[PDB]
RNA sequence: GCUCGCCGGAAGACCAAGGGUUCCUGUCCAACGUUAAUCGGGGCAGGGUGAGUCGACCCCUAAGGCGAGGCCGAAAGGCGUAGUCGAUGGGAAACAGGUUAAUAUUCCUGUACUUGGUGUUACUGCGAAGGGGGGACGGAGAAGGCUAUGUUGGCCGGGCGACGGUUGUCCCGGUUUAAGCGUGUAGGCUGGUUUUCCAGGCAAAUCCGGAAAAUCAAGGCUGAGGCGUGAUGACGAGGCACUACGGUGCUGAAGCAACAAAUGCCCUGCUUCCAGGAAAAGCCUCUAAGCAUCAGGUAACAUCAAAUCGUACCCCAAACCGACACAGGUGGUCAGGUAGAGAAUACCAAGGCGCUUGAGAGAACUCGGGUGAAGGAACUAGGCAAAAUGGUGCCGUAACUUCGGGAGAAGGCACGCUGAUAUGUAGGUGAGGUCCCUCGCGGAUGGAGCUGAAAUCAGUCGAAGAUACCAGCUGGCUGCAACUGUUUAUUAAAAACACAGCACUGUGCAAACACGAAAGUGGACGUAUACGGUGUGACGCCUGCCCGGUGCCGGAAGGUUAAUU
RNA sequence: AGGACCGAACCGACUAAUGUUGAAAAAUUAGCGGAUGACUUGUGGCUGGGGGUGAAAGGCCAAUCAAACCGGGAGAUAGCU
């Protein structure tokens, strides 16, 4: 079972965007920025835990950072992971 | 049989086959087989040390039985198949106990022949037996060196040894080079020669047939520049020069033996 | 025309890459010459 | 937006490599873009990549790498055993439809499948680092059976025509549906079963191998496609209603048959040839040590798990390799119509583009093309270039020859369209009906319907019927090299190199020889019908004399002669 | 059957013209040779500089080859400009 602390940790953020307004409203999947070496198990039972709901499914990508420019220096933004979040037709975060 | 070729095409006028209608049709016998990979004629460095090696049609190697040790146990000929790592043919033998092996083809060996090894063998075409129990004058092939080490003189096709004189310890042996040799009475031999004799018969025919064979086309020294051999070089079409070979030594009659251990089994060198 | 560079990032790295470096002591060497120079990239795997 | 033009075995659509945000939206036009720019692969901001089944990771190995001890080497290090890595190869499992501005075999709907862990129940000899089987393999050729796919008819919806005609043998559009599950077909292979025994498979084995009996002859394995179900579903021409003009919502007919047909599948098959065609694991089976109403194995059911990383976009290219938004290079897959032998070629479809300076004018001259009086190689180093020939069927074809060739030698005739033979022939395909039986995806008969050359005769149009594109110039004498090949990447493709064949010569196996201070390795898991070197260069007729010189081989009496003493 | 024949893809490079501060530091156009083989091609591997590899041209070894490239000896030496 994994410890309380770790789940603490792994949520980062909610993700707002069309499509994750769009994800919410038609499939009932709620969008997160969670920790980079965060696993399915982990974000599954960090959103049973912290936000009480019952999750169905967790999908999970890795987005890439984008290189900049900030005055004629580049730079890198992070990779960052996002997990869609699929919850069980009748909780409604 | 030998068999000529009609001159349908300039590659086919003149190549001359050895075709035998009695080899083995299907697949050789699995579980004596392995493989063996190609190697270019590199050594362990990766260079080049015997020139003209490569390419040329994957083989397997088949398991063949040199040693004849299985003594007492006869055996029955079942087939007479092809191989391609050796000019001879090779025949699957069965033992009364289930086992079967590869040996040489001898000369008249057919399917249903029966074999056997030991110091009680009969003397027929195909049996071995150690050279103290074989009679003076016969011929043999598939003769051993030193007792229990395995065949290793008279396995090309058609070849074969004849036994000269015995004198306590050792026979006297006549090559097919011409040179007489001693070996200990105890080493074996088998009856008859190799069969196949019809090898030396053939016509390769065209350059893509000694290719097919793994051998790569030869230079000649003298086609080169200096740098590259020392018969290279000229204006021209020029020798002037004693022929050598690529490392600078007499090629031509020079002789290049020397080996002080084994000398004392030399009774006459082949001239 | 075909030309030299052919790139592969296998290849690269098998005959360029900090283990093919690290394997050899002249290997070792190009790389303490790289730290003394202070470059930033040491090898090509970065 | 309408018209025009170009590609269409690509200039369309996918995948791999490689690149890395170039993808989509909003905004800006300084610089970048060979011009302008409101546009952009440009700047700025935001968004976008969803997997038990696809790939990697993972299990297994090839070439090869590394390599405990080890062997070897001044040191550094070299080689290599046990091992351990290494794909370009072997190994479990998913399809159809819908949806976003941008992802989808990943999301949603519907229907599936695989492996493993737990638990219950019912039976039960389980067990490997070992044995055996299997995996497991070449080139070419020939069909037969199919499908993808196309064409036509039927069916359904719509139409009745800007200019003569068009209610019909008329025009336009659609007529689609997967994995899985059941059936086990065309066809391919193989005799089956039961006992007893055994110098074999390092030990054992009930497994494999071998031997001897008895008995039965049909049993097993593999297998495209079809058919049924999946599916009363989905999709579907179009119609109706909005539109904030991009699109959104609703509804929804027919959804069949015949013929033709692959380079795809059956097929890792079959036939044949010589040059004789990976490995290991997964998988099945056998036992050893061992365990012993335990563990373990088999089956059913229930339940749980299938993590992590990639996923945008380009990908014959403006995003990769060429300094460029560069006429260059870049592996694999897909493959419609008419004509055609064809993946050639012409015109088109799906789809995609007009190549990021234009506007005029209509000199010389340059480039790429068209035609040319009379002549016809007079040109020129030279017929260089151009012109010309060019298809299919049939007739016919010389010297010479190694009897195969030469040969497509040379040369000649026919060729469009319409009608008849024959309301569509020879042929191919094949329904209904009828009759049998081991009864089925069966056998025989039967011929409806569909498709369909080639030929002959007659007529007919033009200057011309292989009408376009496409598509041999031919013959004679001679040098050289036998031939197919190879070569100076980037001024030389040849008479040069190679070659099969020939000869000499070395080499007896711990081979000669080569790489290597060495250990070793190649030669070769080969053994004188073999291997190395050298020259010559198919084949035919041949290959003469010289051993004084220089080499090499043999000899060993004498002369001379090193270290040593 | 065939290092057989004609001919696309594919692999080459015989002729001519153009181009020659090129569209291109070797191409384009029209013709041209092989096209089941001594073929061609993808991926990975091995051979290292007096060394490799070479159907042999002193060819090729990263637009470099009668001895690669990079760093060092090194400010080599230069009766020469
Ligand atoms: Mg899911
Ligand atoms: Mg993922
Ligand atoms: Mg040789
Ligand atoms: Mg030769
Ligand atoms: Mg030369
Ligand atoms: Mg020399
Ligand atoms: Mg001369
Ligand atoms: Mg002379
Ligand atoms: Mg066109
Ligand atoms: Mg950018
Ligand atoms: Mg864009
Ligand atoms: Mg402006
Ligand atoms: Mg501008
Ligand atoms: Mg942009
Ligand atoms: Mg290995
Ligand atoms: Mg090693
Ligand atoms: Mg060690
Ligand atoms: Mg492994
Ligand atoms: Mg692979
Ligand atoms: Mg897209
Ligand atoms: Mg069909
Ligand atoms: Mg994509
Ligand atoms: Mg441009
Ligand atoms: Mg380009
Ligand atoms: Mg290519
Ligand atoms: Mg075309
Ligand atoms: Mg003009
Ligand atoms: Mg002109
Ligand atoms: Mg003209
Ligand atoms: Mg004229
Ligand atoms: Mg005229
Ligand atoms: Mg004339
Ligand atoms: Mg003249
Ligand atoms: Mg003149
Ligand atoms: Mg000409
Ligand atoms: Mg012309
Ligand atoms: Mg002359
Ligand atoms: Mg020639
Ligand atoms: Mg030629
Ligand atoms: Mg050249
Ligand atoms: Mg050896
Ligand atoms: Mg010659
Ligand atoms: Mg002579
Ligand atoms: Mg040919
Ligand atoms: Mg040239
Ligand atoms: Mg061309
Ligand atoms: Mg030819
Ligand atoms: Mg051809
Ligand atoms: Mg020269
Ligand atoms: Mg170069
Ligand atoms: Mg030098
Ligand atoms: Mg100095
Ligand atoms: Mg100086």
């Amino acid at each position: 079972m994994i410890r309380e602390e770790r789940l603490l940790k792994v949520l980062r953020a909610p993700h707002v965007s069309e499509k994750a307004s769009t994800a919410m409203e038609k499939s009932n999947t709620i969008v997160l920025k969670v920790a980079k070496d965060a696993t399915k198990a982990e974000i599954k039972a960090a959103v049973q835990k912290l936000f009480e709901v019952e999750v169905e499914v967790v999908n999970t990508l890795v987005v890439k950072g984008k290189v900049k420019r900030h005055g004629q220096r580049i730079g890198r933004r992070s990779d960052w992971k996002k997990a869609y979040v699929t919850l069980k037709e009748g909780q409604n975060l | 049989a030998v068999v000529k070729c009609k001159p349908t095409s300039p590659g086919r006028r003149h190549v001359v086959k050895v075709v035998n209608p009695e080899l083995h049709k299907g697949k050789p016998f699995a579980p004596l087989l392995e493989k063996n990979s190609k190697s270019g004629g590199r050594n362990n460095n990766g260079r080049i040390t015997t020139r003209h090696i490569g390419g040329g049609h994957k083989q397997a190697y088949r398991i063949v039985d040199f040693k004849r040790n299985k003594d007492g146990i006869p055996a029955v000929v079942e087939r007479l198949e092809y191989d391609p790592n050796r000019s001879a043919n090779i025949a699957l033998v069965l033992y009364k106990d289930g086992e079967r092996r590869y040996i040489l083809a001898p000369k008249g060996l057919k399917a249903g022949d029966q074999i056997q090894s030991g110091v009680d063998a009969a003397i027929k075409p195909g049996n071995t037996l150690p050279m103290r129990n074989i009679p003076v004058g016969s011929t043999v092939h598939n003769v051993e060196m030193k007792p229990g080490k395995g065949g290793q003189l008279a396995r090309s096709a058609g070849t074969y040894v004849q036994i000269v004189a015995r004198d306590g310890a050792y026979v006297t042996l006549r090559l097919r080079s011409g040179e007489m040799r001693k070996v200990e009475a105890d080493c074996r031999a088998t009856l008859g020669e190799v069969g196949n004799a019809e090898h030396m018969l053939r016509v390769l025919g065209k350059a893509g047939a000694a290719r097919w064979r793994g051998v790569r086309p030869t230079v000649r020294g003298t086609a080169m520049n200096p740098v590259d051999h020392p018969h290279g070089g000229g204006e021209g079409r020029n020798f002037g020069k004693h022929p050598v070979t690529p490392w600078g030594v007499q090629t031509k009659g020079k002789k290049t033996r020397s080996n002080k251990r084994t000398d004392k089994f030399i009774v006459r060198r082949r001239s | 025309m075909k030309r030299t560079f052919q790139p592969s990032v296998l290849k690269r790295n098998r005959s360029h890459g900090f283990r093919a470096r690290m394997a050899t002591k002249n290997g070792r060497q190009v790389l303490a010459r790289r730290r003394a120079k202070g470059r930033a990239r040491l090898t090509v795997s970065k």
